[PDB]
RNA sequence: UACUAAGUGGAAAAGGAUGUGAAAGUGCUAAAACAGCAAGGAUGUUGGCUUAGAAGCAGCCAUCGUUUAAAGAGUGCGUAA
């Protein structure tokens, strides 16, 4: 089983998808009119190796590991923790770190925001 | 050290007082992402989720005035479902759990101090 | 099977045997087994 | 660990003597013979549903002397009472294998035929033309029976053809 | 490589390398070091190949230091010459080191990269060398 | 989930609803037709509501009696 | 020829392309007992011959082989049953439709394309050719 | 009284080693420590340069956090990632 994470404005990209054993007309579709409040994005997708392989696809929200360029206003992530390439008011940090609390292993908003600082870690501008 | 074993099987001991009910499950192959399922459906309860040392087990067992003194808390991976204050929903989702399966290895403990079959917890917490 | 002066793992596996008072390092891959060395 | 390494022993039909060099060993499986080495420092006591050996010195050989005689012991009483099996997967074309009397004869990549001696207890069988089961009576024997059968081919890193032990893989190298 | 600067006389004693460690008999500035288990002597070609060797395996940084610097010089006689004309002619130079004697001290980037350097260095000359850490 | 079963057909049209069970996943003619001629019979199954909608959608416009979820 | 399995090649026509090629006939024996064919429009035709053919031995179909031919035979008129509704008709009657019908059927059917037989035999062996040429006739 | 396993003795080293034996220590454990085994060995997360993708892990640069008893931007093998 492999991670796959890839643009919402159309499932139909990913021929490793399609050799799984599911038509690709089926998710194509499916994966477009689930997503068709809102597409043209970059969405993480899961889906398991079955034999059948019907459909047994689905998605998540949009991936916060180095999304807070997006609340820090700027692009081009950082590969070294060297010096600090923006702010980010920790209002809107916590707000994300609570709309991602159910997700992941968090139990609180606090240890969202952990996780917010330590995948921030590596962009070098931190919960701030 | 031994003598930290003994505070903690003293702590646990006066846990298990305080919170007469406490059930104690094993399964077979017990996988992380399954284990963070069931963890999740207890959100925000007390119960913990844990596998602890058998000997540690075995003594807090018999120091928290308990049904037994030794009898299961050897011989398998010790998947302990620490029931802790409020344990009806606890009892609850770990039935549930239970049925969920093909079968969950049933350690010991109750809901509540008095051992009863499962069959008969499924329909009284019913 | 290789033949040097100075034996170090370069592999994970680069065991040794005395087998037969004779030395003969083996690996799980055919290449980096040695002799002698 | 092996110094201390329990046998129990089952009087129902596996009864042992010792000779100090022939140690037999009465079975359902025939009858197991072992040669003990002369002059050993190692008394094999044999005792009520269990067997224990001892040195009667302290010698740096007498641990592996403790080691080899509980392994051979252990080894003798679960061949005499249930023996040991290979399973013999032969991916080929042509390759294949068939049985008259005691000589397996074979037909694989040469233009020479190809025959073999089958030895005593091991029991071969033949189901499909690319499958073989071979029955032992001993690890030691089935073992070097299963190497002389393999030694004739071996599968490759660039393809897989020859008598698979049914346990290993291979790797893919790159033919042109 | 690294030579002297002036000369009063180039024709010194063949050499002698025996004795112990007169000079420079510890390890005063760094945080590892290597010593010889036995006096040789160290050319110049062989210096730099294990300077190099250092300074490869070195990374970035790390902070290295040679208890001596080459001083004696080597002659060399004419070959297929009868015996007797004089002394040889001027060659390359050289260092002597005694038995017993630490020669190089490291630091910066610390134990793990400085027992590999350390071994990196003597794995270029003849003596049969010795790690040992400095104490503060 | 959310599936589809056929009852009784109309217009008694055999090859029809035989090339409506084939168009599902290009199951062939003897599997298909087999499945056909025993009246109950599901289609497909793990499917997500708007694909059973259509097949659902293509069953009542070619006319049969439809058993849904 | 080794490695010429006969469900490989049916399997593999169908995974790596999909054109819905009808096996007719089928072989007697693995790449070394290969003997004749179970003929499906016809008895079964066995052929002795290891090359240089003359003369093919007409026999009735293998009994342990009847069922092999009635599967298909089940599936062969139903795959020329996309012609017209008779055929189905028969084929829910259990009516055996004539030979030369389902002939011509199968003609039209690779004549435009919709799908194409596939024959067996060994040009080192020289079994079955006789039955190609005849196909290629009708 | 200790050593030998090489006929070392009975020629040589750069080198390397769970070879043997002894000594000086340093920790845990009979509750059963360690080896092996039955398993799990997870998420934010496919962090970014970039290989007409950075994705765990060609490499390079950072090189954290959450639950857990456990999981390291991972320990490695290995894959086009």
């Amino acid at each position: 089983i492999a991670k796959i994470n890839l643009l919402g404005g159309q499932a139909k990209p990913g021929p490793a998808l399609a050799s799984v054993g599911i038509n690709m007309g089926e998710f194509t579709k499916q994966f477009n009119e689930k997503t068709k409040d809102k597409q043209g994005e970059m969405i993480p997708c899961v889906i398991t190796a079955y034999n059948d392989k019907s459909f047994d696809f689905i998605l998540k929200t949009t991936p916060v590991s180095i999304l807070l360029k997006q609340a820090a206003k700027l692009e081009k992530g950082a590969k070294n923790a060297k010096t600090i390439v923006g702010k980010i008011t920790m209002a809107k940090a916590k707000e994300i770190a609570q709309y991602k609390l159910v997700d992941l292993n968090a139990n609180t908003v606090e240890a969202a925001l952990k996780m917010v600082l330590g995948t921030a870690k590596q962009m070098g501008i931190e919960v701030i | 050290a031994k003598k930290d074993k003994a505070q903690q099987v003293a702590d646990v001991s006066h846990l298990l007082s305080t919170s007469a009910g406490f059930v104690i499950f094993d399964y077979t192959s017990m996988s992380a992402i399954e284990a963070t399922s069931i963890r999740k459906k207890l959100f925000k309860n007390g119960s913990k989720i844990k596998v602890i040392k058998n000997n540690i087990l075995r003594r807090a067992l018999k120091a928290g005035k308990f049904e037994g003194i030794d009898e299961t808390a050897i011989k398998g991976k010790l998947a302990v479902a620490v029931g802790v204050n409020e344990i009806v929903e606890t009892l609850k989702a770990v039935d549930g759990v239970v049925k969920a399966k093909e079968a969950m290895n049933f350690v010991c403990g109750y809901f509540d101090n008095r051992a009863f079959n499962s069959a008969d917890l499924e329909k009284i917490a019913k | 099977m290789k033949v040097r002066a100075s034996v170090k793992p370069i592999c994970k596996d680069c065991k040794i045997i005395k087998r037969h008072q004779i030395v003969r390092v083996i690996c799980k891959t055919q290449k980096h087994k040695q002799r002698q060395g | 660990k092996i110094g201390n390494r329990t046998i129990t022993l089952d009087p129902a039909k596996v009864n042992l003597n010792f000779q100090k060099d022939h140690i037999a060993v009465k079975g359902p499986l025939g009858q197991i013979e072992l040669k003990l080495p002369p002059n050993l420092p190692l008394k094999f006591e044999l005792k009520d549903n269990n067997l224990q050996i001892t040195r009667n010195n302290e010698l740096k050989q007498s641990k592996i002397f403790h080691g080899t005689y509980n392994a051979l012991i252990t080894n003798a009483i679960i061949g005499v009472t249930q023996g040991f099996e290979k399973k013999l997967r032969l991916v080929g074309v042509g390759y294949r294998a068939n049985v008259e009397g005691e000589t397996l004869n074979l037909q694989l990549g040469y233009s020479h035929p190809i025959k073999e001696k089958i030895p005593k207890g091991l029991t071969v069988k033949v189901e499909k033309n690319t499958e073989i089961t071979i029955s032992g009576i001993s690890k030691e024997l089935v073992g070097q029976f299963a190497t002389e059968v393999r030694k004739w081919r071996k599968p490759e890193p660039y393809k897989g053809k020859g008598v698979l032990y049914f346990d290993e893989v291979i790797v893919r190298k790159a033919g042109k | 490589m690294l030579q002297p600067k002036r000369t009063k006389y180039r024709k010194p004693h063949n050499v002698s390398y025996e004795g112990k460690a007169k000079g420079n008999s510890y390890v005063a500035f760094g945080e590892y070091g290597l010593v010889a288990t036995k006096g040789n002597w160290i050319d110049a070609r062989a210096i730099e190949s294990a300077r190099i060797a250092i300074s490869k395996c070195l990374g970035k940084t790390g902070k290295m230091w040679i208890r001596i610097f080459p001083h004696m010089s080597k002659t060399k006689k004419p070959l297929e010459v009868r015996m007797g004309s004089g002394k040889g002619n001027p060659e390359f130079w050289v260092a002597v080191v005694k038995q017993g004697t630490v020669m190089f001290e490291v630091a910066n980037i610390p134990e793990s990269q400085m027992i590999k350097a350390l071994t990196r260095a003597g794995h270029k000359l003849p003596v049969t060398w010795k790690i040992l850490k400095r104490e503060e | 989930e959310v599936t589809v079963k056929v009852t009784g057909y109309t217009d008694n049209a055999k090859l029809a609803v035989l090339k409506l069970y084939r168009e599902i996943a290009g199951v062939g003619l003897m599997e298909a037709k087999t499945a056909v001629e025993k009246l109950p019979c599901v289609v497909k199954q793990d499917i997500k509501p708007e694909e059973a909608e259509e097949l659902k959608k293509r069953f009542v416009e070619v006319g049969a009696t439809v058993e849904i979820k | 020829k080794t490695g010429a399995n006969f469900e490989r090649s049916v399997q593999s026509i169908q995974q790596r392309l999909g054109v819905k090629a009808v096996p007719i006939q089928l072989p007697i024996g693995a790449e070394n007992d290969f003997n004749g064919i179970i003929d499906l429009i016809e008895e079964k035709v066995y052929f002795f011959d290891g090359g240089k053919e003359e003369k093919a031995e007409e026999k009735p179909i293998p009994d342990q082989f009847k069922d092999q031919v009635k599967q298909m035979r089940a599936h062969l008129v139903e795959e020329v049953a996309n012609f017209d509704d008779q055929l189905m008709a028969d084929y829910l009657e259990g009516k055996e439709i004539s030979i030369a019908d389902i002939k011509r059927c199968i003609r039209k059917g690779v004549i435009g394309c919709q799908f194409f037989p596939v024959l067996c035999g060994s040009a080192f062996k020289n079994k079955g050719i006789k039955l190609l040429l005849d196909a290629v006739v009708d």
